[PDB]
């Protein structure tokens, strides 16, 4: 039988320069022959059915069931996508949700302002978002942490 | 290659990063006050 939905996402809470990562909740669909999330393909979809690109700010691992990303000033505001639930039976359930995209709250304020020059050129890194969050997630590893929404770049100069 | 941690916000007054700064910033020119008084006067005609 097609799948059927309970629970949908209101919306989704994101920072320029911060890394935001959320696994669906395992009441967010359900099928009489599957009865649980987990057990039935889960996609990420756009508004004509495309997936995200690899170079999109936003992307999402099926096999941890689990969405990121990371955005730019350039992508503030709204945005919309489309949960597809597939089952065994070859049966699609939509939900559509939409993600807001904020400024850095604190802005120029900061009490503290990091600055480092690396080595080699910053157009595969700005242009790779793999580096970007293999970049933020291993500052947050020195600090010995582990969120890495803790670490807002804010700029990258090409030097 | 290179690390440059730099105070900001309420840290304007602050630098961290060690460059080894000399820089010994002068003083501010003591400015003249000048207060302006107009008190009343009797006419100066009084002596001619
Ligand atoms: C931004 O800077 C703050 C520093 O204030 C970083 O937060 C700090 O994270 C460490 C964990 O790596 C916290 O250490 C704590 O140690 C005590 C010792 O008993 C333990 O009880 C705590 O559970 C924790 O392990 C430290 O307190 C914490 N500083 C705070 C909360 O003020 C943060 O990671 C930095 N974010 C970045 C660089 O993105
Ligand atoms: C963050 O990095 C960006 C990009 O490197 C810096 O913005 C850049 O600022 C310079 C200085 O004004 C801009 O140069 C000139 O801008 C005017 C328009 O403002 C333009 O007509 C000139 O032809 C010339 O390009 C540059 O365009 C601008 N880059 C942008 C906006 O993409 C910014 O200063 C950096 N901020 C910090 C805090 O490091
Ligand atoms: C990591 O930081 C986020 C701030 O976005 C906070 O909500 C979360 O609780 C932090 N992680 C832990 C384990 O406290």
């Amino acid at each position: 039988q097609r799948p059927e939905l309970k629970n949908h996402i209101d919306r989704v809470d994101a920072w320029v320069g911060t890394y935001f990562e959320v696994k669906i909740p395992s009441d967010t669909f359900y099928d009489k022959e599957d009865t649980t999330t987990d057990k039935l393909k889960l996609t990420l979809k756009l508004r004509e059915q495309q997936l995200v690109g690899e170079k999109s700010w936003v992307q999402f691992n099926s096999n941890s069931q689990l969405m990121y990303g990371l955005p730019d000033s350039s992508h503030v505001g709204k945005h919309e996508y489309f949960m597809h639930a597939t089952d065994k039976g070859g049966l699609s359930a939509v939900d559509a949700f939409e993600i807001h995209v904020h400024k850095r709250p604190q802005g120029d304020k900061a009490p503290a302002r990091f600055k480092a020059k690396f080595v080699g050129d910053p157009a595969p890194v700005v242009n790779d978002i793999h580096k970007k969050i293999a970049l933020v997630k291993k500052l947050a590893f020195a600090f010995g942490d582990r969120n890495c929404s803790t670490v807002t770049l804010q700029n990258i100069t090409r030097g | 290659t290179s690390i440059a941690i730099t105070g900001s916000g309420s840290c304007r007054h602050l630098q961290f990063i060690p460059v080894a700064p000399p820089g010994i910033p002068s003083s501010v020119t003591p400015p003249t006050e000048v207060p302006d008084r107009d008190p009343e006067k009797s006419s100066e005609d009084d002596v001619y």
